[PDB]
Formats: C-alpha cells, sequence, structure tokens
C-alpha cells in the first residue's frame, strides 16, 4: 500500500520521495482525517443531508 | 518500479515486465537509508565507470 500511495503521488506530479520520507506522517494525517469522519457524521445529521 | 526475481533486483515498467538493470539512468537519488520503511541493500551501476576506466 505505500508503493500505491507512492503512485499516487506520482500521478499529481509529487516525486516518490515525498512519500516514503514522510510515510508515518502520510498515514497520521490519513487516520487522523479518518477519526473526523466519523465525528462529523455522528454529531450533525444535516451532513446527509 | 522495482522487483526481483527472486535472486537480483531490477526495474520495470508498471504495466508490463520489462526487467532493466538498475543504473542512475533509471533512478534518482533522495536523502539517507534511515527514513524509508521497507528499503532495501543493494547494488546501483554506475555507467560511467567503465567509460572511464576503458
Amino acid at each position: 500500500f505505500a508503493m500505491q500511495m507512492a503512485y499516487r503521488f506520482n500521478g499529481i506530479g509529487v516525486t516518490q520521495n515525498v512519500l516514503y520520507e514522510n510515510q508515518k506522517l502520510i498515514a497520521n494525517q490519513f487516520n487522523s482525517a479518518i477519526g473526523k469522519i466519523q465525528d462529523s457524521l455522528s454529531s450533525t445529521a444535516s451532513a446527509l443531508g | 518500479v522495482f522487483v526481483s526475481n527472486g535472486t537480483h533486483w531490477f526495474v520495470t515498467q508498471r504495466n508490463f515486465y520489462e526487467p532493466q538493470i538498475i543504473t542512475t539512468d533509471n533512478t534518482f537519488v533522495s536523502g539517507n537509508c534511515d527514513v524509508v520503511i521497507g528499503i532495501v541493500n543493494n547494488t546501483v551501476y554506475d555507467p560511467l565507470q567503465p567509460e572511464l576506466d576503458s
């Protein structure tokens, strides 16, 4: 999966070293952002409007 | 992308297996070994050295 995300970065013109040299930080930003989805969906009924 | 048959390391196109001997033409440098999760110790061939030795 890290090698997939390195292609996902390569596909937006951000070179692969920007992924692996930040991998834990990118994983934590994804995990934290996923955490905010639960709170966003749990807190308000308006999101599924 | 990097691959091995099991004994040697090659770089290949993503969508058709074409193993090339790994060199500084196929590959770009970044940083040092410590930062990359899952990096492997290997040899990269330098195409200039035989040309300087000759």
